[PDB]
């Protein structure tokens, strides 16, 4: 009957042990979203920067572009990762 | 606002240090240490009357290989192998 | 639902050694396994403070008790 | 043994395609062997000497040399690259009602487990699959949508059993 | 799990937003949750080049109770770029002129002093009243539990709790008061 | 002038109450201290740091032993504010010639003859 | 110097790992010189020691120049199509066949920063974090102020 | 010795009580034997392990790589037996030692791939008006490592 970590989200928690009392063991199954926790699916620079930052939240300084310098700085051909 | 004299370390007036927990637990602990050494010092074992001459032997030994090892310090030795192979230089193939 | 420093006492509390790094990507790339060690954590907090509370007599924490070497 | 003829067949012309080909020969110096003209070598007769390759292995060796072959260098070459990547598919709810009426017929209900923000121009549906009270699949989305056909889509993996918690292979 | 690409990486890096509410609470520590949330540090990827963050949205702000005397303590004080301009209001006052400066300077100051920090205000939004638009409320998710736990006056305790304390001294019977 | 520091005889002087609070006894006593430097040589008078020296004790953290007499007592109390003293105690018999590959320190200065890596 | 150098995630030219262990070197060719005092290493190696490298792996060709060459150098090609021209002036029999082992055992990987030791393909297993976990739903998925 | 309820009277924290030994136990040695039979059944799928080698604890999980700072002496191309785990698991289930697993419990193969050396690092030293300028380059070895899979046995 004793829990830990209330088993209501991500998964349950079964702390286990062995007869040996050397490795631990555990059982952490996921858990499923019911049926009745969810809903029905429902059916000019300076203007233009301040509307751009009013709709993504963000400062009017990033919006502003940037010299040559750092545009050539910028790598084109970055390494491929994963 | 606070102008104090010039270097706040020296002077006629400094800047008050105030002590913390951390340093009163670590003085704490320091002399708990000093005092288990302490207590660990009062208990000798020989008496020093029976200590007048139970290892001069091997101090003896140890400074006898010091005197020669000392008086090894001499040049090395010379060969005439390497100043013949030194000539390789110029190796040539047919 | 746990700190840091009672966390890492707990899990260093268990003959569990794991550094941070794996820690972190543990927690990053496998929530469950967080959860999991975050629950042993919480369950040897409870028994060490069970233990000091009643000084044992005679459980020595089911999860406790270290395993000897010789 | 869940995965139809279609996608099998998909795949097999994948593995068998020109980029993989051309990335395994460019990576085993064929290409420096590759008697051919007009350098350097289009890949339909880099795909065609590979092919040739193969088939005097199994000629010399013998089919159980060429099956680890294959096993070795093509199966490993497709290591990290998820389905459908590989497969491309349009309409994976199609797809989707197919394999249930194949299973068991039953309209999957598309319901909506959580969202973030709204009308934020940066939104994160968490659009899911409920089949007879019982989810199957879900995954999320930028809009509605492409929330819906994640969803399917990552129904559709753990129903071919190609999901990240699969057996990674046995040498 | 399985995901894609670009959708998980939509997913793992979306922006949620969270709701805060005052009603007989330190500023100090809403505004220290309100930066926890915004800096991105509750999530397990935070990090200042990934840009990391979440929404705070606080409200009933006029409501706020400071602790000891800091209403005729605090001063916010603030010097213009003329001379002679060297405001120093208190608490109150400021308050009682713009419910909604204390915990904006609280969070802003919380936050790091980098400029990230307008980004992360700009992130955060402020409401004096209960009243709040129809956007922000349907973008509101969850709610995290509240700071203080409210001392709870007389009129809450219920008949049932007061008769089971007990008492603990006896007056006189003939007692004026 | 801060001359070199001395101490007098009352310190050093074990009462019934210490042997109580710790594990040492004054009847058949230890033999061999466990040496373990925890404080730097630096901020230190020079004499200090030729005691050291002469100690061996250029490593901090590390363990070392010396002979329990009144000279290497002296000497030891000369720096005993930046070393750590603990007896050696053997709980079985001293190294063999056949115990001298799986040996061990442990803590708590336990000289372990049958170092092995097995659980009990 | 990490910002002003080129850098390049840690991976393989054919995951040889998982299957057969292929030989990322391929060639070796050797510019050695008949007359001259800046090659006698080389000669020796290709006296006493080129047979044995070569005949420790037989997946590798090694080609000898030995033509009128002012400096020794060697060329070590890869799978991949990177070369490694590096010069052997004045060098010791046992340098040269320390370096020659080293070139046989790299691949043809750039050498620069490796940057995260490291190449988990599916590093999440049990599901990537994402910012709706560890947390509950309520009845209906009731956003927060929400009668109906 | 009765305290009235107050708002100091008992700790905050709420006060939780562990079950009895025996039944823990008998959860415990339930919940190995459910184990057991999921690890016999075949059910898990990718395995992970923890390897702590060259003194580092890697997220190992399969067909991933690694890069060591130090030679081993290894003819490359040559399968390796790993050690030293201590936290394996998968889904739904975790293992892990006090510390280091049992032997025969898992084994990890893996294989060397490379030798190769680091980047040119460029070691400098400078001081203010000391004419103190010292310069070194250093290109320590370097190996990889590409672990095949983790199997695994169900001794508990
Ligand atoms: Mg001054």
């Amino acid at each position: 009957t004793y829990s830990p970590l209330p088993d209501d989200y991500n998964c349950n928690v079964e702390l286990a042990l062995t007869s040996d009392g050397r490795t631990i063991v555990c059982y952490h199954p996921s858990v499923d979203i019911p049926y009745e926790h969810t809903k029905p699916i429902p059916r000019e620079e300076g203007p233009m920067i301040e509307q751009l930052s009013k709709m993504f939240f963000t400062t009017k300084h990033r919006w502003y572009p940037h010299g040559r310098y750092h545009r050539c700085r910028k790598n084109l051909n970055p390494p491929k990762d994963r | 606002r606070g102008r104090i004299p010039g270097r706040q370390w020296i002077g006629k007036h400094r800047r008050p240090r105030f002590v913390s927990l951390r340093a009163k637990q670590n003085m704490i602990r320091r002399l708990e240490i000093e005092a288990e050494n302490h207590y660990w010092l009062s208990m000798p074992y020989m008496t020093r009357e029976q200590e007048r001459g139970h290892a001069a032997v091997r101090r003896r030994e140890a400074f006898e290989a010091i005197k020669a090892a000392a008086t090894s310090k001499f040049p090395p030795h010379r060969f005439i192998a390497d100043q013949l192979d030194h000539l390789n230089v110029t190796k040539k193939w047919s | 639902g746990l700190k840091y420093p009672a966390l890492i006492g707990n899990l260093v509390k268990c003959q569990v050694e794991l550094n941070r790094k794996v820690l972190a990507d543990l927690a990053i790339y496998e929530p469950k396994t967080f959860k999991s060690l975050a629950a042993l954590a919480s369950r040897r907090r409870h028994e060490g403070f069970a233990a000091a509370l009643g000084d044992g007599k005679e459980p020595e924490g089911i999860f406790s008790r270290v395993v000897q070497y010789h | 043994p869940d995965m139809p003829t279609e996608g099998i067949k998909n795949l097999v012309d994948f593995l068998t395609g020109e980029e993989v080909v051309c990335h395994v020969a460019r990576n085993l110096a064929v290409e420096q062997l590759t008697l051919s003209e007009e350098f350097p070598v289009p890949p339909a007769v880099l795909q065609q000497t590979f092919f040739a390759v193969i088939g005097a292995l199994l000629q010399s060796s013998g089919p159980e040399r060429t099956a680890l072959f294959i096993r070795d260098f093509l199966i490993t070459q497709m290591t990290g690259k998820e389905l459908f990547e590989m497969w491309k598919i349009i309409n994976p709810m199609g797809l989707l009602v197919e394999e249930l009426k194949k299973r068991n017929v039953s309209a999957p209900e598309s319901r909506l487990t959580r969202q973030s923000g709204g009308t934020t121009a940066l939104p994160l549906y968490f659009v899911g699959l409920y089949c007879d009270k019982k989810l199957i699949a879900e995954g999320p989305g930028e809009t509605v949508l492409v929330a819906e056909e994640e969803a399917a889509r990552v129904a559709l993996r753990k129903l071919y059993g190609f999901t990240e918690n699969r057996r990674p292979w046995n040498y | 799990s399985s995901f894609s690409r670009a959708p998980q990486q939509w997913a793992t890096f979306a922006r949620i937003w969270y709701l805060l509410d005052g009603k007989m609470q330190p500023p100090g520590k809403l505004a220290a949750m309100a930066s926890i949330r915004l800096q991105g540090l509750h999530k397990p990827v935070y990090h200042a080049l990934s840009d990391c963050g979440d929404h705070v949205v606080i409200m009933n702000t006029r409501h706020i109770a400071f602790s000891g005397n800091k209403w005729e303590q605090k001063v916010y004080s603030s010097h213009t770029g003329y001379p002679g301009g060297f405001r120093q209001v208190t608490a109150a006052q400021l308050h009682l002129r713009d419910p909604v400066a204390i915990v904006k300077l609280a969070i802003y100051g919380m936050l790091p002093k980098n400029l990230h920090r307008r980004t992360m205000m700009e992130r955060l939004h402020l409401f004096p009243d209960e009243y709040i638009p129809e956007d922000i409320l349907k973008n509101l998710v969850e709610e995290l539990p509240q700071p203080r736990k409210i001392p709870k006056r007389l009129d809450e305790y219920t008949q049932e709790e007061i008769d089971a304390f007990p008492r603990l001294w006896t007056p006189p019977e003939d007692y004026r008061l | 002038k801060f001359t070199r520091s001395r101490i007098p005889e009352k310190v050093f002087q074990a009462s019934p109450e210490d042997h109580e609070k710790y594990g040492g006894d004054p009847q058949n006593p230890h033999k061999l201290h466990i040496v373990t430097r925890i404080k730097s040589t630096r901020r230190r008078p020079y004499w200090e740091k030729d005691i050291i020296k002469m100690l061996g004790l250029e490593k901090a953290h590390t363990p070392q032993v010396h002979k329990n007499i009144p000279s290497v007592n002296a000497k030891l109390k000369v720096v005993k504010h930046l070393i750590r003293i603990k007896p050696l105690k053997l709980p079985q018999g001293l190294p063999a010639e056949e115990n001298m590959s799986n040996t061990c320190l442990k803590s708590t200065g336990e000289l372990v003859v049958q170092w092995h890596l097995k659980p009990v | 110097t990490a910002r002003g150098t080129p850098s390049r995630f840690l991976a393989s030219v054919l995951h040889n790992g998982l299957g057969r262990y292929v030989q990322q070197l391929q060639r070796l060719s050797f510019s050695v010189s008949r007359d001259g005092a800046s090659s006698r290493g080389a000669r020796e190696f290709v006296e006493r020691e080129v047979i044995d490298f070569a005949r420790r792996n037989p997946g590798v060709v090694i080609y000898v120049n030995s033509r009128p060459c002012c400096v020794p150098r060697v060329v070590a090609e890869y799978l991949n199509g990177a070369v490694r021209e590096e010069s052997i002036h004045c060098k010791s029999v046992e340098e040269i066949s320390t370096l020659v082992q080293k070139l046989a055992d790299q691949s043809g990987l750039d050498v620069i920063r490796i940057r995260k030791p490291f190449h988990t393909d599916n590093p999440s297993i049990q599901g990537q974090w994402h910012p709706f976990t560890n947390k509950p739903t309520t009845f209906r998925g009731l956003r927060p102020r929400e009668v109906q | 010795g009765y305290v009235p309820k107050t708002s100091l009277s008992s700790p905050p924290w709420p006060e939780v009580v562990l079950p009895d030994p025996v039944e823990e136990t008998r959860h415990h040695a339930e919940v190995v034997k459910k184990v057991n039979e999921m690890i016999v059944t075949g059910q898990y799928g990718r395995l992970f392990a923890v390897v702590h080698f060259a003194s580092r604890q890697w997220k190992v999980t399969s067909e991933d790589l690694i890069l060591i700072g130090n030679e081993l002496d290894l003819a490359c191309g040559e399968r390796i037996r790993l050690e030293k785990v201590l936290l394996v698991g998968a889904d739904n289930f975790t293992l892990l030692g006090k510390p280091l697993l049992g032997k025969d419990l898992v084994r990890v193969e893996a294989t060397v791939i490379e030798k190769t050396e680091s980047w040119p690092r460029i070691i400098m030293r400078f001081r203010k008006r000391k004419n103190f300028k010292k310069k070194r380059i250093v290109t320590t070895p370097q190996t990889v490592l590409r672990i095949n899979s983790i199997e695994i046995a169900p001794c508990l």
